[PDB]
This record gives structure tokens, C-alpha cells and sequence, in this order.
């Protein structure tokens, strides 16, 4: 083999061509950002939420 | 007026029914079909999405 897959059919494991060490492919941090606010009629402080 | 003449009998019947449904909950895995149905439908929707 050279590369593996999963049920989702995505590249998650791969073998290096230069050497014989098996690696993994995992995406790094991602996702939508959320906000917390009490409205502009009371204050203006906001809290960012990841 | 009929509760206090067979209180021990109805208590024993209640305990027996509780034990019976305790056995029947783990008797078969098909008694919860709605829950694994919606879980399987969500998992299959995600699987065909990817
Ligand atoms: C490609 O070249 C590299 C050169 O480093 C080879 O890596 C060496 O492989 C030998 C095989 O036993 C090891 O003893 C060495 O320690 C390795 N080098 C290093 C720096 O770790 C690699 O095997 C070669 N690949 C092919 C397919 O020929």
C-alpha cells in the first residue's frame, strides 16, 4: 500500500516514499466562531467563543 | 376502601412487574427501535454526505 482511507473515503494514513515510517493525515483546527453579547442597548462588551 | 385489604398483594405485584420490565428491557435489543433508527438515519445521512 501507499495510502489508506476510511468510511468517509478521505486520506488519513499515508506511507512516506523516502523512508519506511507510516504517518497520519489529520486536519488541524477548524470550525465556525460564535459570539456572546447582551445587546447594544445595555453595554458594548463582547465575548468571542471558538 | 379496597387498597388496605390487599396492600401486601399489590406491593408484591408491583415488585414482580418491576422485575418483569427490568428483564424485558434487556431481553431483546429491538425494543428501542426508534432510538437506533434515528441514530442510524443521522449516521447514514452523514456517511452519504461525506
Ligand atoms: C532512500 O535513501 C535514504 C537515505 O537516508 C534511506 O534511508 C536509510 O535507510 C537505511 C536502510 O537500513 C538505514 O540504515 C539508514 O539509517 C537510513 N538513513 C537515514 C538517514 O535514516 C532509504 O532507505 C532509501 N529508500 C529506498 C527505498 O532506497
Amino acid at each position: 500500500q501507499q495510502f489508506g482511507r476510511d468510511i468517509a473515503d478521505t486520506t488519513d494514513a499515508v506511507r512516506d516514499p523516502q523512508t519506511l515510517e507510516i504517518l497520519d493525515i489529520t486536519p488541524c483546527s477548524f470550525g465556525g466562531v460564535s459570539v456572546i453579547t447582551p445587546g447594544t442597548n445595555t453595554s458594548n462588551q463582547v465575548a468571542v467563543l471558538y | 376502601n379496597v387498597l388496605y385489604e390487599n396492600q401486601k398483594l399489590i406491593a408484591n405485584q408491583f415488585n414482580s412487574a418491576i422485575g418483569k420490565i427490568q428483564d424485558s428491557l434487556s431481553s431483546t435489543p429491538s425494543a428501542l427501535g426508534k432510538l437506533q433508527d434515528v441514530v442510524n438515519h443521522n449516521a447514514q445521512a452523514l456517511n452519504t454526505l461525506v
